[PDB]
């Protein structure tokens, strides 16, 4: 009963109630996470999406701010999403904002997708909160049925063939999108290659390519990476999250990139959702911070 | 500002 598990995830989103246990049960969580992770392995590393659809960056455990989002740009199925990752980590209830959305992807898994951010393996979980949440409100063998679905996560999607969509970035060994298709699942986030840049690199307006990336690992890419990616690749936009923007989303290098992060008051920035039309045009919902 | 790993 998929739909119960949903009511449920939301009857508790739409009043706000806030409690140490979650709405759901570990059984019931369990068995989430199992049907999830199959379907994320019965479908690409690479995917190939149509519009209409809309793009949502990071949420870090903000639930509420996930409810604001579907309340406001629409419930599935009506709306095709496209998640960049980030979901878990700071917010206080990454719980229930994973498991709705896992909830979704089970219900429509060909209208609900979800890529993989930085903070969906096993380090960053255990630095950053959600060990620390799942050891408290459930157990240690609910973390582990968790890090086995982020392990299964999808990279990238391609949106009508002119969009790249990834959570980080771009990479100096990204030289073909097979690259990103033979990326083999289960696999855990290396410190380093092509799989950890695209979960972890940053663009900035820099003098050179490729430079040391100041967030301790990975790189960033200067406006001439994203000039030669979008060329080679024939793509016309490469939409990203992973980086805190003020107003929620930011264009950069002549609109050949963006930025969409989907968590307000991170730090006060605004929370975007950038929606992509038919004809492949590109328009944003706004979430004030308060 | 909480900690570049990132406000
Ligand atoms: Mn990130
Ligand atoms: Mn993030």
């Amino acid at each position: 009963d998929i739909d119960s598990l949903i009511d449920k995830l939301l009857n508790a989103g739409f009043s706000g109630k806030r409690t140490k246990n979650v709405c759901l049960k570990n059984t019931e969580i369990e068995l989430i996470c199992a049907s999830a992770r199959e379907i994320f392995l019965s479908q690409p590393s690479l995917l190939e999406l149509a519009p209409p659809v809309k793009v949502v960056g990071d949420v870090h455990g903000q639930y509420h701010d996930l409810i604001r989002i579907f309340s406001k740009c629409g419930f599935p199925p009506k709306t095709n999403y496209l998640f960049l990752g980030d979901y878990v980590n700071r917010g206080k209830q990454s719980l229930e904002t994973i498991l709705l959305l896992l909830c979704y992807k089970i219900k429509y898994p060909e209208n609900f997708f979800l890529l993989r951010g930085n903070h969906e393996c096993a380090n960053v979980t255990r630095v950053y909160g959600f060990y620390d949440e799942c050891k408290r409100r459930c157990n240690i063998k609910t973390w582990k049925l968790f890090i086995d679905t982020f392990n299964t996560l999808p990279i990238a999607a391609i949106v009508a063939g002119k969009i790249f969509c990834v959570h980080g970035g771009l990479s100096p060994v990204l030289n073909s999108m097979d690259e990103i298709r033979n990326i083999a699942r289960p696999t855990d986030v290396p410190d380093f290659g092509l799989l950890n840049d695209l979960l972890w690199s940053d663009p900035a307006d820099t003098i050179n390519e490729w430079e040391d990336n100041e967030r301790g690992v990975s790189y960033v890419f200067s406006k001439v990476a994203i000039n030669k990616f979008l060329s080679k690749f024939n793509f016309d936009l490469v939409c990203r999250a992973h980086m805190v923007v003020e107003d929620g989303y930011e264009f950069f290098n002549d609109r050949t990139l963006v930025t969409v992060f989907s968590a307000p008051n991170y730090c006060d920035n605004w929370g975007a959702v950038m929606g992509v039309s038919e004809d492949l045009l590109c328009s944003f919902e706004l979430l004030d911070p308060l | 500002x909480l900690x570049r790993x990132x406000x």
